[PDB]
DNA sequence: TTTTTTTTTTTTTTTTTT
């Protein structure tokens, strides 16, 4: 009964035919969240049967699908009646809490196979809502804590996440699973090593205090100094190490050369400091051979994109002693001869063909994704430096043709096989903030003190569709996933920002340079830079519309109601449609009319 | 006037008289490096380590300077740690504080919590948590066992714990070893030990011997821990031991010898046992399989009916099963209305 | 030579009959 209403629902919203003729029913969502609310007085009969509905609504129709309208959208609403059943169902009855909230979190923890995110978004609106109405029906949680280690790590991060605003106000549940985390800090499994990190990271990150305010500094040391000999263990517990550390710093300031020494001597295990010595980085300390069993440890490029990420924040927060000089003169050291490095000193390209046959290709592929990474964030680095110095945008150029040159090896390779293997379209190392930084530096700017020295850059017509490729790439995971790799990728409302000045970037460069202007060559056709502007347009609309829903009016004012925006919009793009056609080429770029017609699609879902 | 303190101020630490921390003119491994080439480039080598921690054991011979000398110092250049701990990272000073750490340590057996309410002994052994290098490991751990026998029960239970973080990563062997006979001896901290035996690295045939050694003493066991051991026992099943185990623990429990005193320590136990058996399937069907398979013996227990029941109130497809044993029961006669 | 689309197959889910 509750299915059919919103098959009835659909149909009727997806055409006006049906909205004139039938008037205006009831449907039995409405119907079920009034007996919610009426139940209130003294109906203590009916809540026990709603609870059960609400949990046969979400266990029957949630998600399987991805671990469509008709199996899709009639299942969803279903499923997100149910939680919000339960959701109101906890609020005003005080005696079904813990039945909600041990039911949510066993099917949290014990499931953990199947999908279980709406569970997450039901338990973290269960917390959110009330985490003073939950301190009565608190234990329920600190039994599931016992359970943390055996869970898959993203169930972990996702669950410590949902649970934050009770451990926000409560310091008893803080002390409980501080106890938790430390005893699996040392437990055999490796998922448990995993899930201490995450959650004394989330501990550091969202916490200042974990009774005299000394021993909360000497108990910050002391999981500081746990978390640096978790710097020795396996690759993944180091990566995990790296993306946190800047976020550690970003909120407890306090912890700034606790984390940087800690840093800057794991940066010293691979670094070599005397000048002339051409690889610059000791590549096979990172490689790890126990029969033929052949693996990474200590990846450079998240180590250096931490360090460098972490040092401009010191830069710009901090400052506005003699430390911080010596990591920019050991980077600086690195850009110098990286540049003047070319690829026997990795030994790649001459002595090792890459093959994914032996032990000695794949010493060299991760050799060559190593280089590709450092150089990637040196490009982040040199950028980030001065005010448009040409010597530094040379380097930038020098570096970037490095790791064109390391691509263009790696792509020969996937040519004699398939390109099977998603790990050349894994993940830049550039910030999304700088990627729009850049862009709008590339193409907008037209100041006379930074010309001179971006007119080496422009020049580089590689580098500009290597630029337009990343933020492609940045809002291809922003749809894909929830959110982006890089550093401030996992706040919503950065994203949201970025989002805005990539989509203002690529709008002043489609539509104020046309697209016949193409004097490059007739391969660059269909990889023109006024077509990717335009693709990188469409996946924004539509990731703007997926994820950042209500605010569309404040994603239309950074380019009154949305109509007319969402009309002012569709008139540039429909007299670029317009031109397109009335221009009667014979060659006819059909791809360019493909997304022109995808993006009025797109848009006219506003009006 | 002292070597120590000497070195100490020309290293780059005021050394505070004993109310306030100490202060820091440089870096932490600044400081550690520059008394490491002091150290190194002075004189009459072998012999200036000895002077230097026997003025080291004269100067913290009184309380304040000692209880300021393990609190962590301050920063001027925004808080950082211990000169016991910077002081300890330097290998050629480490095993001298380590043995003038422990020869004071006896000291502090009676004495707890007088002004600041700042526990000693806790504050000792907290130095030795996560060292970057050890030097005198097997040394460190007989001094930790001479200790851990000596000490008093609180300590002892306090210092037990902090085991796995004390100790590196080789040793764990002959410690397992003597922890375990400490086990046989003594029921009191049965609760620290499996805690930390999970937590060192131990090999799993260790593991299971221990847990059929708490399991054969289960009735010799005070209120407060109950629940707590038996957390530990069904947290620590696979699935291909888990009826074997199960029907231990149903065979060995009787709440006839633990029965605001008992009412609650029991409250809490089934509070245990309801929640394992919530968040884990197979025992509540090893928990029946432990009472169907009981046919023979018509001692049948209060703590039958009760698991019937709290299988029967959770998980809900157990029912008719639970509806057709306690049938079998009643006709066999096994279960009656006493 | 690679990427995309189309067609076929298999698996899962729901309904209807014994």
């Amino acid at each position: 009964s509750v299915v059919k209403s919103f098959k009835d629902l659909q149909l009727l919203q997806g055409s006006k035919f049906l909205q004139n003729l039938v008037p205006h029913r009831s449907y039995v969502s409405t119907m079920i969240l009034e007996v919610v609310k009426n139940s209130v007085h003294s109906w203590d009969h009916v809540t026990q049967g709603l609870v059960e509905l609400g949990f046969i609504l979400m266990d029957s129709y949630g998600p399987k699908k991805v671990l469509p309208s008709l199996s899709r959208m009639p299942n969803q609403h279903a499923c997100k009646l149910g939680a919000n059943i339960l959701l109101e169902t906890f609020k005003i009855h005080e005696m079904i809490r813990q039945e909600i909230l041990e039911q949510v979190l066993n099917r949290v923890v014990t499931r953990a196979s199947s999908p279980i995110s709406h569970f997450l978004d039901l338990l973290s609106n269960i917390v959110m809502y009330a985490p003073l109405v939950l301190q009565n029906c608190s234990s329920k949680v600190t039994e599931a804590f016992d359970y943390l280690s055996f869970l898959p790590l993203q169930t972990v991060q996702r669950l410590l996440k949902a649970v934050q605003p009770l451990l926000k106000v409560s310091m008893s549940m803080r002390d409980c699973l501080i106890l938790v985390l430390r005893k699996a800090m040392f437990a055999n499994q490796l998922d448990a090593r995993k899930s201490a990190v995450a959650g004394f990271l989330l501990l550091l990150k969202n916490f200042k205090v974990l009774y005299n305010s000394v021993a909360n500094e000497t108990f910050c040391l002391e999981i500081m100094d746990s978390l640096r000999r978790c710097l020795s263990q396996q690759a993944d517990v180091r990566l995990m190490l790296y993306e946190g550390f800047y976020d550690v710093l970003r909120r407890n300031s306090q912890l700034a050369n606790s984390v940087m020494q800690t840093l800057l001597s794991q940066l010293k295990q691979f670094y070599e400091p005397e000048p002339d010595l051409l690889p610059p980085l000791k590549l096979e300390a990172c490689i790890l051979t126990q029969g033929d069993q052949i693996s990474l440890q200590e990846p450079l490029d998240y180590l250096l994109c931490c360090i460098q990420h972490c040092l401009a924040w010191y830069k710009n927060t901090v400052i506005p002693e003699a430390f911080y000089e010596d990591l920019d003169d050991i980077l600086e050291s690195i850009t110098n001869r990286m540049i003047k490095s070319e690829l026997e000193d990795f030994e790649l390209d001459k002595s090792a063909d890459f093959s994914q046959s032996t032990s000695i290709g794949i010493k060299n592929n991760i050799s060559a994704f190593l280089v590709m990474g450092v150089c990637e964030v040196l490009i982040e680095y040199n950028f980030s430096i001065s005010s448009f110095s040409k010597n530094r945008f040379e380097d930038i150029l020098s570096l970037f043709m490095c790791y064109k040159k390391l691509s263009d090896i790696l792509n020969e390779k996937a040519g004699k096989a398939k390109t099977k293997m998603a790990n050349k379209t894994s993940d830049s190392l550039l910030s999304m903030k700088f990627v729009s930084s850049l862009l709008t530096a590339l193409f907008r700017d037209s100041i006379q003190s930074h010309q001179e020295s971006l007119s080496v850059l422009r020049s580089s017509n590689e580098f500009m569709r290597y630029a337009v490729n990343v933020a492609l790439q940045k809002v291809q995971q922003l749809k894909e996933t929830g959110h982006v790799s890089g550093p401030d990728g996992q706040n919503p409302e950065k994203i949201f920002q970025n989002l805005c000045d990539l989509t203002r970037v690529l709008l002043w460069r489609y539509t104020s340079i046309p697209t016949s202007v193409e004097e490059s060559g007739k391969k660059e056709k269909g990889k023109s830079i006024s077509l990717l502007c335009l693709e990188g347009l469409q996946k924004i609309f539509s990731a703007v519309q997926q994820f950042y829903q209500p605010k569309i009016q404040q994603f239309l004012r950074a380019l009154v109601s949305v109509t007319q925006r969402t009309a002012f919009q569709i008139r540039q793009f429909q007299r670029s449609l317009l031109n397109l056609l009335s221009s009667q080429e014979e060659d006819f770029n059909s791809k360019e009319a493909l997304l022109l017609v995808t993006v009025l699609t797109s848009l006219s879902k506003l009006l | 006037d002292s070597i120590f303190v000497k070195l100490l101020k020309i290293s780059g630490i005021i050394l505070k008289t004993g109310e306030s921390q100490n202060q820091l003119a440089v870096d932490q491994i600044a400081f550690q490096k520059k008394l490491f080439q002091t150290l190194r480039r002075h004189p009459s080598y072998p012999k200036i380590i000895e002077e230097f921690v026997s003025g080291l054991e004269s100067y913290i011979e009184d309380e304040d300077s000692f209880r300021n000398c393990l609190l962590s110092c301050e920063r001027l250049q925004s808080y950082s740690k211990s000169l016991i701990k910077l002081l300890l990272g330097i290998d050629i000073l480490q095993p001298a504080i380590i043995k003038t750490l422990f020869e004071k340590l006896p000291e502090y057996f009676f004495e707890n919590k007088n002004s600041d309410e700042i526990n000693i002994p806790r504050l000792i052994v907290s130095q030795l948590k996560w060292l970057d290098r050890v030097v005198d490991g097997k040394d460190l751990t007989t001094k930790i066992m001479q200790l851990i026998s000596i000490a008093p029960e609180n300590l002892q239970h306090d210092i037990i714990t902090s085991l796995p973080e004390i100790l590196g990563d080789s040793q764990h062997a002959d410690v397992g070893k003597e922890l375990s006979d400490l086990l046989i001896e003594n029921t009191s901290l049965t609760v620290p030990i499996l805690d930390v035996l999970s937590s060192l690295r131990l090999d799993p045939n260790f593991l299971l011997k221990v847990r059929q050694l708490v399991m054969d003493k289960l009735s010799s066991i005070r209120l407060e821990d109950l629940p707590v051991i038996i957390k530990f026992i069904l947290h620590s099943v696979t699935a291909m031991d888990t009826l074997e185990v199960i029907s231990e623990l149903r065979e060995k429990l009787d709440l006839q010898h633990c029965v605001s005193s008992g009412q609650s320590c029991i409250i809490l136990l089934f509070d245990v046992i309801k929640s394992a058996i919530r968040y884990e399937k197979t025992i509540s069907e090893a928990w029946i399989k432990a009472i169907e398979n009981t046919a023979s013996v018509s001692e049948h227990k209060v703590f039958d009916l009760v698991m019937l029941f709290i299988i029967y109130s959770t998980n809900t497809q157990t029912k008719k099963y639970i509806d057709r044993v306690l049938r079998n029961k009643i006709r066999s006669g096994c279960i009656q209305e006493q």
